[PDB]
């Protein structure tokens, strides 16, 4: 069925945000802004209520890559 | 470093 009506979907989707979240923050620590702000930007998108993510998020980015990841959001 | 990740994983959603 529709996407959400499996049990497993709900395991995929938390194994994707943790995925990207590793994903980005590794991009990040290897100087690629541009690609971990992409997979940040991927696990927010699938985050029912990403308002304490994008808050540590800011706190936690330069601010000018917080402003690409706007871009992006 | 990478375990970053560990701060967005606790603010999750």
């Amino acid at each position: 069925g529709p996407l959400g009506s499996d049990l497993k979907d709900a395991e995929a989707v938390q194994k994707f945000f943790l995925e990207e979240i590793q994903l980005g923050e590794e991009l990040l620590a290897q100087g690629d802004y541009e690609k971990g702000v992409d997979h940040l930007t991927n696990a927010i998108a699938v985050c029912g209520q990403p308002q304490q993510l994008l808050q540590v998020l800011q706190q936690t980015l330069p601010p000018p890559v917080f402003q690409m990841l706007l871009t992006k959001l | 470093g990478p375990r970053l990740s560990r701060l967005l994983s606790a603010a999750g959603c």
